[PDB]
């Protein structure tokens, strides 16, 4: 077997764990921690790990795009688990993943330097001006990646994607409510007056704290040991509120995955249900990196005892578990880009939350490319990623479109003309609205043609569900060719399309951007 | 989502 989980959790424990296994088994376990991992297992999912350990919010994601096996445990398994947890790993119906720990963040704290913890954000600024006047900081913690900064940007309203009535609504995401926007500028002000720095991330933030340089960080349970070892008189206590309101952590759930073409499922299951979830298991991880309040019921029992996981779940209760949905992923880079943007000061909080906004909430979907009537621009087979649009609301001359053709069939081919536009071409040259148009992407087929001209002469009055009066492509009506337009069938064949046959955008990577 | 492979989209010639 091998088990994939991130840098900063008890690997070495898990290992042990795997050590124990191979003993009674024979069977080896190889334990791996590599970088971004939850980004590589997609791309080697068919190839990577038998297991895949990541907190639940990743897994809808990854069985959505058919990555992991149904997970089996009867009736007593379940039984031995927080039914809470099992929640967390539910997609579609199916149990997907093992839940291991629920893990929330916390604000942790020097009590040399600050004996009691601040109530509320807004009095970091004046404790960091004291602090700073020993040559010391209020706070530090990791500002490059969203998880750390969303206690803050939710403290005052901001959300995810809205549940209710048992479901997610994709179309409703709070990334720039009125909360959020204050939350954000709040972080924002910190930066502006140098109470943080906009490039502190993990290990700076946990370097500072434990060398007794910052107050204060937020993190969660895993990094306890390391303070511990440190030598640093530490507390674990509740996040400080904003304007009032308690600030909202998303909670992750730990939890581990079966890759749906491992050759050793049944190996997987073993391993996870009777010798990590057991009292020993969890032992031997949380020695090692603590896992924070664990979804095994009897283990817990004793875990929860610790002050600091109390804690731990009194933040949980005032954030919200994550959504397990597969859109999560554009939500976590839409609101990374947001923090980062925003702190940086490439954009203003309303500019850089407004983009977000729309980022996650727009759904992003693999299609295959079939043909050569796209050609050069897609080449058949070519794997590209397709922008779903909205119904009834964007589409723009020189964008490439995936439409239903018929029943069977989607097709792909550029948007050369949009409803209200007036188009004709003469021999290669295009005319829009009376003025000539350069198409540069069919600047190869021009230059490597077998006939006269590509494209040809044509009217949009003459084609398929034109108006035959006017070359004006009517309302709700897109005039679509391909780039290898001496080979393409196209609107010059079948006509005018409808806007309720297109399905979304092809997004395209540049090949050039700044350095 | 649904576990299945990516749909196709056709670029057809004449
Ligand atoms: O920052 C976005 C990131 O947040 C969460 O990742 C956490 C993870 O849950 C924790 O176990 C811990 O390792 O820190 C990570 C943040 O660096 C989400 O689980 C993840 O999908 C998301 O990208």
């Amino acid at each position: 077997l091998v088990i994939w989980i991130n840098g900063d959790k008890g690997y070495n424990g898990l290992a042990q764990v795997g050590k124990k296994f191979e003993k009674d088994t024979g069977i080896k376990v190889t334990v791996e921690h590599p970088y971004k991992l939850e980004e590589k297992f997609p791309q080697v999912a068919a190839t990577g790990p038998d297991i895949i350990f990541w907190a639940h919010d990743r897994f809808g994601g990854y069985a959505c795009s058919g990555l992991l096996a149904e997970i089996t445990p009867d009736k007593a398994f379940q039984d031995k688990l927080y039914p809470f947890t099992w929640d967390a790993v539910r997609y579609n119906g199916k149990l997907i993943a093992y839940p291991i720990a629920v893990e929330a963040l916390s604000l942790i704290y020097n009590k040399d330097l600050l004996p009691n913890p601040p109530k509320t954000w807004e009095e970091i600024p004046a404790l960091d001006g004291e602090l700073k006047a020993k040559g010391k900081s209020a706070l530090m913690f990791n500002l490059q990646e969203p998880y750390f900064t969303w206690p803050l940007i939710a403290a005052d309203g901001g959300y995810a994607f809205k549940y209710e009535n048992g479901k997610y609504d994709i179309k409703d995401v709070g990334v720039d409510n009125a909360g959020a926007k204050a939350g954000l500028t709040f972080l924002v002000d910190l930066i502006k007056n140098k109470h943080m720095n906009a490039d502190t991330d993990y290990s700076i933030a946990e370097a500072a704290f434990n060398k007794g340089e910052t107050a204060m960080t937020i993190n969660g349970p895993w990094a306890w040991s390391n303070i511990d070892t440190s030598k640093v008189n530490y507390g674990v206590t509740v996040l400080p509120t904003f304007k009032g309101q308690p600030s909202k952590p998303f909670v992750g759930v730990l939890s581990a995955g079966i890759n749906a073409a491992s050759p050793n499922k049944e190996l997987a299951k073993e391993f996870l249900e009777n010798y990590l979830l057991t009292d020993e298991g969890l032992e031997a991880v949380n020695k090692d990196k603590p896992l924070g309040a664990v979804a095994l019921k009897s283990y817990e029992e004793e875990l929860a005892k610790d002050p600091r996981i109390a804690a731990t779940m009194e933040n949980a209760q005032k954030g919200e578990i994550m959504p397990n949905i597969p859109q999560m992923s554009a939500f976590w880079y839409a609101v990374r880009t947001a923090v980062i943007n925003a702190a940086s000061g490439r954009q203003t909080v309303d500019e850089a939350l407004k983009d977000a906004q729309t980022n996650a909430g727009a759904i992003v979907t693999p299609y295959t490319i079939k043909g050569e009537s796209m050609d050069p621009t897609l080449k058949d087979g070519e794997r590209v990623a397709v922008n779903i649009v909205g119904y009834k609301t964007g589409l723009e001359k020189g964008n490439v479109v995936v439409f239903h053709a018929n029943k069977n069939d989607d097709y792909v081919k550029r948007v050369i003309g949009v409803p209200g536009d007036k188009v004709e071409y003469k021999n290669d040259t295009l005319y829009v609205n009376g003025k000539k148009q350069d198409e540069p992407y069919l600047n190869y087929n021009l230059k490597h043609k077998q006939g006269d001209y590509i494209t040809g002469t044509f009217q949009v009055k003459d084609l398929p569900n034109a108006n035959p009066k006017s070359n004006v492509i009517p309302k709700g009506k897109y005039l679509v060719l391909g780039d290898n337009r001496e080979v393409s069938k196209d609107s010059r064949a079948f006509g005018l399309i409808d806007e309720d046959q297109i399905v979304g955008k092809v997004s395209f990577r540049f090949w050039s951007h700044p350095q | 989502g649904g576990g299945g492979g990516a749909p196709t989209a056709k670029a057809p010639s004449k």
